[PDB]
């Protein structure tokens, strides 16, 4: 498992002067995937006569 | 008369004698397959007699190393001629 950033996203504008004020601006994402592991497995055979 | 037999050959000896159970005729060629030969293989027989030698030198081998439907074990070895008289 692992962790991603969707996005930064924007955080604070371009605002005026003279004002006792802020935004808040918008948070980012960070998501969380996962994976698994997948087996390959087979069989094969003899005889046991033909093998000696 | 002049029928046509199929049997499978089970060899014997360490020079391949073979022993048909009908006489083939008298110059037809008795043909051999199956029994990893890669293509069927014709031999002429003795007159009247049916004892037959297998050519050490074999033609092809269609083995088949691993398999677990069959434990690859053989497809049994056939031969195939017209026996009886014409007339």
């Amino acid at each position: 498992t692992y962790m991603k950033i969707a996005d930064y996203g924007q955080l604070g504008e371009y605002t005026c002067d003279a004002k006792c004020d802020a935004e808040f601006g918008e948070p980012g994402n960070i998501r969380h995937l996962e994976g698994k592991t997948y087996d390959y497995r087979g069989v094969f055979c003899f005889n046991r006569k033909n093998l000696q | 008369p002049e029928k046509t037999i199929v049997e499978p050959i089970r060899l014997k000896g360490r020079r391949g004698k073979i022993i048909l159970s009908a006489t083939p005729i008298a110059g037809r060629p008795v043909v051999f397959y199956g029994g990893g030969l890669g293509s069927p293989l014709e031999l002429i027989p003795r007159p009247g007699s049916n004892v037959l030698f297998f050519p050490y030198g074999s033609p092809d081998r269609f083995q088949t190393w691993g398999d677990c439907h069959t434990c690859d074990v053989e497809s049994q070895l056939m031969a195939t001629y017209v026996t009886g008289r014409r007339c």
